[PDB]
């Protein structure tokens, strides 16, 4: 019928051959054939696949990762690994990358393996730990909250880091070193953007939003060697609700209660309601405007990142933490969730600018030399590379994040950023 | 490098079945762990030569070390010494046999070595749970598996013992009266296992 | 400018583009509302084939029922006539119960005879997807079923 | 055992005598302290059991068996899949999709045919399946809409007892396509396609059900390797036709398109969280099931029937893991068994179906079914 | 407070803030405080009450320009009244002598324009 290749229909024996119905496109060629009758139709040659318009080389048919088609030889950068489109397949590398356990919002957690769950607690818990089993402990992080039964404005989280030597309590919005770790060689407190990024050890690192989000970054070393509210970092996601007494608890509340450090403090009650807590489900007003406002996550600015990272967990975190958290003036229970999602997006190299003059404003003029002249020494930057050479940290110390939002002192090569006066001055002026 | 005298450095696949029933007291279970550790200590522990796996069954398999695992033999020693004491009221020989037959030895990938299972029974499985015992024993026989029953304690079901032997040419039973005899017969047991050497 | 669709007569309809037909349903069919980002929906309630009540739903929270005999409800409770609320100023314009929503853009009237009416704004050009037909100048394609298949039987499209 | 934290001060108050560890309110002995699970105290030596693995409460710890439990790929409702590795997700695409196939050793190629099952665009359910067991020549079983079996096009009068197939009506009008004690597909003709599958297939399947290893993260794996972030891409990748529309923006709130149903949907799919199901809550979290029920009731032709489907799906999930809730009454849904048949929650299947009387040699290794069994002596 | 009692504004804030379900947009509460501050400023009692965590007000987007950063548009808690600009060269009698918000603190010359929101030489405007 249509040249240059021959045309066949069917053998008409018992309707066994594959007609026009079962056209082998590369995306379908690997997949098993259809379930229909012999339609007496044409098809591409045997070792040939009818991709796009018509026949196309079987070994040259593009692969797809985000729907988009990658021709053979292309490559993608998923996490820290890399893959190449070969034979309609992705030949990925294998380097288990760093794992982050963020404390999203005021009552939600995200484990290393990926699981996200809800655990409203008032007592002191274990975020990450090494005193799991036989393996000797090396560090231990406690995320003890305070007045945070339900997400509330008067909620402050008191992190307590029991690294090898001494506590590095992170209460309020500052860092206090109750005791000094014996090995002070590797202990850096990098204050960049809106965060107090630490470098506790060779591998572990805690990045703090300074208000309520605490992320702990590990490396290959700690794989399967951690426990607490952040799971075992084993890659497997189902076994991340193992209680202190080793057992996969079905509901997150009973899992979290196991890690309560103080056996006498309190057991958070199993709330029957699923969502729309506190004011929501009884306000209509509140739930409607919460869902409408907690939808910027799907807005155009986040559209590009909405595919790399699923915003549904952050949508739930925004719905929660906003109905219960009565926001007055310090309307941060919502901006914090949106900023957490923006940070997670940025980690995938998809920095997004969302703050405006109205929606979650954030100004840096106060630090812009307001003493006199207020020259533009400081700026707000969505990306703002986190770990930057400065007087305090001239060397390019390794950082667990790549580029973190907040105030950023953009200064030319001369007069590098200083530390105390928060002004970039002549390099010789550093200690 | 043999620690004391022995090194059965030959292609082999070995699985242990440390009993988890309450019949073996905490001290007795610790003696059994010492037995298994001192046993594997005299074997060329490596996927190239000897594959070792410990599977505690307390009415459900609790494999701590898999025959596919590849780690330092010292780490395997540590894990074997770390096997927790289940202390269950009833063990299940049939259940552990099914576990090894279907989930441990069902995907043959190394015929060079042989399959040997050390069933260290110390309690009587209820008759209601013995429906498929002979079936699983025969199935293991088909898979080229030799089961070496060990009647550790006086309560160790002996009817199943010598019945595993009956349905196999090489299935040998080591019926003991107490865990103490394990130290006495350690050399004999390792020797017997090395007689069926896959080289 | 603004389109107009009215459920006039006895069980009659006039889409936004002129196409008209007869339909006496019983399941409070969707008169107008975008099918992509709904955000509100005018619903023409029906009883035993007769046009009884014209309901409007905002998103999924606000429910208002207008009825043809002048009574009004919030979904579960009665209310007085002027009843200004979040948008949706439900008044009496010239003897007809007028329900006006300007933030979204529409005006629903129920005269004494019971002939409904709607005045959707231009910003729903080609966007509304209710029983009053999509608001495109083309009047022959106003039977777009919810399934997305253009039918010719008015009753299939209405149901 | 978080030492180094008790660094505040002494206080002159009571205490346990010397060695007793203070229990919740008593100074019980150190060894007698019980383990805690789901807010329950169990004396040491307790044998609390999971689906297939059993845990034993040792001193303040649970020693848990780590076997592999049989998988399940329930596809109830309007595209409410649940991968073998519990991965509750929804994908409303209208085409033929590969539910599960043994990629390593081709022995079954279960395929689902999906079509819009109502007027709402967010209403898609499977109406047929295409079990393709290649071991028994190349039979293409066709457990069609309405529980209609069809082998190679030719219809089949159940029960069928071919070489390995055992396609036979279950207690409640659902053909149970068994196999060589490795597949136990159950298909009621409307939605439900529970695919039991023995551990021998761990980490060997593909398709919508994804892997069976036991990790949810990998369950969004396309045949091309890379896992998909969004469900839409994952579902599209497993599409049979080259012509069906690739699903875009899988909608999550069908109730917006039908605002009138919001009140009923909220107030109806709430018994799942009500005390009636508190017994199962610990057994299974009704978060995915509540979401599925809300998405079903407010998206399908008959609200009450879909409410029945969703609530019954959650009840079945609970029952498969022990706890057996009541969930059957006017206001709820009812089985309304036909004349002669009776409800008798948790009956037995074997001792009826006189076919069984003719063949007494058959065994009875089946549990309760909660169906329409006959009264005693009948 | 000793010059104008805040009780009316205390009531206006307790009301209109419980009524408002301020989510993200926090203006319901902030607007009342800003109104009281404006009234205070009318009496020559300028107050700098805004902070980085209490109703923050930013001005970065103005200085954001193709030429990099201008550093001219900054938030002044009081600021002057109507400032002579290119479109309004002549002065005007404004009702309020001081009004908070963003404003460009341009050098002595090159008065502010309107369309481009940047201060340039008087020549480059009508
Ligand atoms: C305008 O038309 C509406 C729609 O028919 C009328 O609403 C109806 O009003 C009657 C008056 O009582 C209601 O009857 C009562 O219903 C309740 C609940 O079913 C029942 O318990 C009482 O015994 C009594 O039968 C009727 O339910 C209601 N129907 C609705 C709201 O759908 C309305 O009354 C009419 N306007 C006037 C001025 O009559
Ligand atoms: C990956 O690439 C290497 C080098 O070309 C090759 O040896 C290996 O087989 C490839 N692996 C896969 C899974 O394609
Ligand atoms: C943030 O800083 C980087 C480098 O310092 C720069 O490339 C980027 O444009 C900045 N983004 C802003 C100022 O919004
Ligand atoms: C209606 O929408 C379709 C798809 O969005 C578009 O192709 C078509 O042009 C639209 N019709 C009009 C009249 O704009
Ligand atoms: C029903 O099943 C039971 C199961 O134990 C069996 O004993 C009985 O004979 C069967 N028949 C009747 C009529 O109960
Ligand atoms: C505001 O402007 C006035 C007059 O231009 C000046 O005196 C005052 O210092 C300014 N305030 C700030 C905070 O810049
Ligand atoms: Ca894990
Ligand atoms: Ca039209
Ligand atoms: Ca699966």
């Amino acid at each position: 019928c249509r040249p240059p290749m021959v045309k066949l229909v069917c053998p008409a024996d018992n309707l066994r051959a594959e007609g026009l119905e079962c056209t082998k496109t590369c995306q379908n060629y690997d997949l098993e054939c259809m379930s229909m009758g012999c339609v007496s139709g044409c098809l591409c040659p045997p070792g040939m696949v009818r991709h796009e318009n018509r026949c196309v080389a079987l070994e040259r048919c593009p692969c797809f990762h985000q729907g988009k088609e990658y021709a053979p030889g292309e490559t993608v950068k998923i996490g820290c690994n890399t893959c190449v489109c070969r034979d309609r397949k992705w030949n990925c590398t294998d380097h288990v990358c760093d794992a982050t356990c963020s404390t999203i919002g005021m009552a939600h957690y995200l484990t290393f393996d990926g699981l996200k769950y809800l655990f409203p607690g008032e007592c002191q818990y274990v975020l990450v730990q090494d005193y799991c089993g036989s393996n000797p402990g090396t560090f231990r992080i406690l995320v003890g909250n305070k007045g945070c039964s339900h997400p509330s404005v008067k909620c402050k989280k008191r992190v307590t880091i029991l690294v090898e030597g001494g506590e590095i309590e992170l209460f309020d919005g500052e860092v206090n070193v109750k005791r000094p770790m014996k090995d002070e060689t590797h202990f850096e407190v990098v204050e960049s953007g809106r965060y107090i990024i630490l470098l506790l050890g060779k591998a572990l690192s805690v990045v703090w939003d300074r208000h309520l989000s605490i992320s702990v970054v590990l490396k290959q070393t700690y794989q399967e060697k951690v426990c607490g509210l952040c799971g075992n970092f084993d890659g497997i996601q189902n076994n991340d609700l193992t209680s202190s007494n080793l057992q996969v608890e079905e509901d997150p509340v009973d899992f979290g209660n196991s890690w309560k450090v103080s056996s006498q403090c309190a057991d958070t009650r199993k709330v029957p309601l699923d969502s729309s807590p506190a004011t929501c489900h009884n306000n209509i007003m509140k739930q409607t405007m919460v869902d409408s406002s907690c939808r910027i996550l799907t807005s155009d600015v986040f559209q590009d990142c909405n595919k790399l990272v699923d915003p549904e967990p952050y949508l739930d975190v925004c719905i929660y933490d906003t109905c219960s958290c009565e926001s007055i003036g310090d309307c941060a229970c919502f901006c914090d969730t949106i900023a957490a999602y923006a940070h997670v997006c940025a980690q995938h190299g998809k920095v997004v600018t969302w703050r405006t003059a109205t929606l979650c404003p954030q100004s840096c003029e106060e630090r812009n030399l307001r003493e006199n002249g207020y020259e533009c020494e400081w700026r707000y930057n969505s990306c703002a590379p986190a770990c930057q050479v400065t007087c305090q940290h001239p060397e390019p110390l390794a950082c667990p994040v790549q580029c973190v939002e907040g105030c950023h002192a953009h200064c030319p090569p001369g007069k590098i950023l200083d530390e105390l006066l928060q002004t970039c001055v002549d390099p010789e002026d550093c200690p | 490098p043999p620690l004391h005298d022995f090194y059965c450095s030959r292609l082999l696949d070995l699985v242990f079945l440390l009993d988890g029933s309450s019949r073996l007291s905490e001290a007795e279970f610790e003696v059994l762990k010492a037995f298994v550790v001192d046993m594997m200590e005299r074997l060329r522990i490596s996927q190239k030569w000897v594959r070792v796996a410990v599977v505690e069954y307390h009415d459900g398999s609790h494999a701590y070390i898999g025959l596919k695992d590849r780690k330092r033999p010292s780490e395997l020693r540590r894990i074997a010494s770390q096997v927790k004491y289940a202390g269950s009221q009833v063990a299940s020989t049939s259940e552990v046999l099914k576990y090894t037959l279907f989930q441990i030895f069902s995907k043959i990938d190394r015929p060079e070595a042989s399959r040997i299972t050390l069933l260290l029974m110390a309690s009587q499985e209820p008759q209601r749970m013995s429906r498929n015992f002979v079936r699983y024993v025969q199935g293991l026989k088909k898979k080229k598996v030799i089961v070496i029953p060990v009647g550790i304690g006086p309560h160790a079901n002996l009817k199943q013992i010598r019945l595993i032997e009956k349905q196999a040419p090489e299935n040998k039973a080591f019926v003991l009266s107490s865990v103490d005899e394990l130290e006495q017969q350690r050399d004999e047991i390792v020797s017997y296992l090395c007689d069926l050497a896959p080289e | 400018s603004t389109a107009r669709c009215s459920l006039f007569g006895s069980d009659f309809v006039n889409t936004f583009d002129g196409s008209m037909y007869s339909f006496a349903g019983y399941c409070s069919y969707l008169l107008a509302g975008g099918c992509q980002k709904r955000s509100f929906s005018i619903i023409g309630d029906f009883q035993n084939g007769k046009r009884v009540s014209l309901s409007v739903y905002l998103g999924e929270f606000f429910d208002i029922h207008l009825f043809v005999n002048g009574t009004v409800t919030q979904g579960d409770q009665r209310v007085s006539m002027p009843y200004a609320s979040k948008g949706l100023y439900l008044e009496t314009e010239a003897g007809y119960y007028k329900l006006s929503g300007e933030a979204y853009g529409f005006v629903a009237r129920i005269d004494g005879s019971g002939n409904f009416q709607v005045l959707l704004s231009d910003r729903y050009f080609n966007k509304t997807c209710g029983l009053c037909g999509n608001f495109n100048i083309f009047a022959e394609d106003d039977f777009m079923t919810q399934e997305g298949t253009l039918t010719s039987d008015p009753y299939d499209f209405a149901n | 055992h978080i030492n180094e934290m008790c660094q505040e001060r002494c206080v002159d108050g009571c205490s346990c005598p010397e060695g007793q560890l203070l229990d919740e309110g008593l100074c019980v002995e150190s060894t007698e302290c019980p383990c805690v699970h789901s807010g329950k105290r169990y004396p040491p030596g307790t044998s609390l059991s999971r689906d297939c693995n059993t845990c034993i409460c040792r001193n303040s710890q649970w020693i848990c068996s780590n076997e592999e439990c049989p998988g399940e790929c329930l596809v109830t409702g309007q595209s409410h899949f649940k991968s073998f590795d519990n991965r509750y997700f929804t994908f409303s695409g209208i085409c033929q999709y590969l539910l599960a196939r043994d990629c390593q050793d081709h022995s079954f190629s279960i395929v689902i045919e999906t079509v819009q099952c109502a007027d709402d665009r967010d209403a898609v359910c499977t109406r047929s399946v295409t079990v393709r067991l290649p071991g028994l020549h190349n039979s293409l079983v066709k457990l069609k809409h309405g529980a209609g079996v069809a082998m190679d096009g030719q219809d089949v009068q159940l029960p069928l007892l071919k070489g390995d197939l055992r396609i036979q009506h279950t207690v409640t009008a659902s053909v149970r396509l068994s196999y060589g004690e490795d597949l136990q597909m159950d298909w009621d003709g409307r939605g439900r396609l529970l695919v039991k599958l023995s551990p021998v297939y761990a980490g060997k399947t593909c398709g919508l059900c994804g892997n069976y290893n036991g990790n949810q993260g990998d369950d969004f794996l396309t045949p091309s390797g890379l896992a998909e972030p969004r469900v839409e891409d994952f579902g599209n990748a497993w599409k049979l036709h080259g012509d069906c529309q690739d699903l875009q923006k899988q909608h999550s709130d069908p109730c917006a398109l039908n605002p009138r149903m919001t009140r009923f949907s909220e107030e109806a799919c709430a018994v799942l969280t009500s005390p009636t199901f508190e017994a199962c809550h610990r057994a299974v979290s009704p978060l995915p099931y509540l979401r599925n029920c809300r998405y079903d009731v407010c998206s399908c032709s008959d609200g009450r029937e879909c409410l029945c489907g969703a609530l019954a799906s959650y009840a079945a999930a609970c029952a498969g893991r022990g706890v057996r809730v009541a969930w059957r009454e006017p206001g709820r849904c009812e089985l309304n068994c036909p004349k002669g048949q009776v409800y008798l929650q948790c009956g037995t299947p074997c001792n009826l179906t006189c076919r069984s009387l003719s063949y007494p040699d058959e065994e009875c290794n089946e549990a309760c079914l909660e169906g329409c069994f006959c009264p005693p002596g009948l």
